[PDB]
């Protein structure tokens, strides 16, 4: 209510794109033919729940 | 001295690519069984957190 | 004090897999002998642990 | 009993699945074609047998 933000989190369009974003973003597969990820970017990156 | 830290979160939902960002970042990835019409093509619907 | 322990267990026969992850990973993997039919993109009837 | 529960084990459709599946869940490959894989989920995991 400050800030008058929000946050993402992890997510995308295909369990293709979830699964090699695990671990980290190391090699996120970001975008791919119409599909699409976002990783996180939080207070709450880089904690475990 | 516990409490609450309540975080608002944003998802877009069944967007689209934009004009840039189709490619595959490599030649032979996400590919289907020979028969099959490679769904990824198509305006995604679903989302996966 | 040496005592006991009794777990259940879950393993699946039979299933499909739903059409968005039917993909591989990679285009060239899992590639029989240049004459054979490709036996991956059949119904799984067995299960290995 | 208490928890209603069960818990899955390290079991694949293929043994080519299963052979990814040693060293842990860091590069299994957890589907294919039609081909399909669990990893472990139990208080065994970690452990040796």
């Amino acid at each position: 209510g400050l800030f008058q933000e929000a946050y993402p989190i992890t997510c995308a369009s295909d369990p293709a794109l979830l699964r090699s974003a695990r671990d980290g973003e190391a090699h996120a597969r970001e975008t791919h033919f119409t599909q699409y990820l976002i990783y996180d970017a939080s207070p709450l990156k880089g904690l475990s729940l | 001295l516990v409490g609450a830290m309540d975080l608002t979160f944003v998802l877009p939902l069944g967007l689209f690519n934009p004009a840039m960002e189709r490619f595959a970042a490599h030649a032979g990835d996400l590919v289907p069984a020979p028969g099959h019409p490679e769904p990824r093509a198509f305006p995604p619907r679903q989302l996966f957190f």
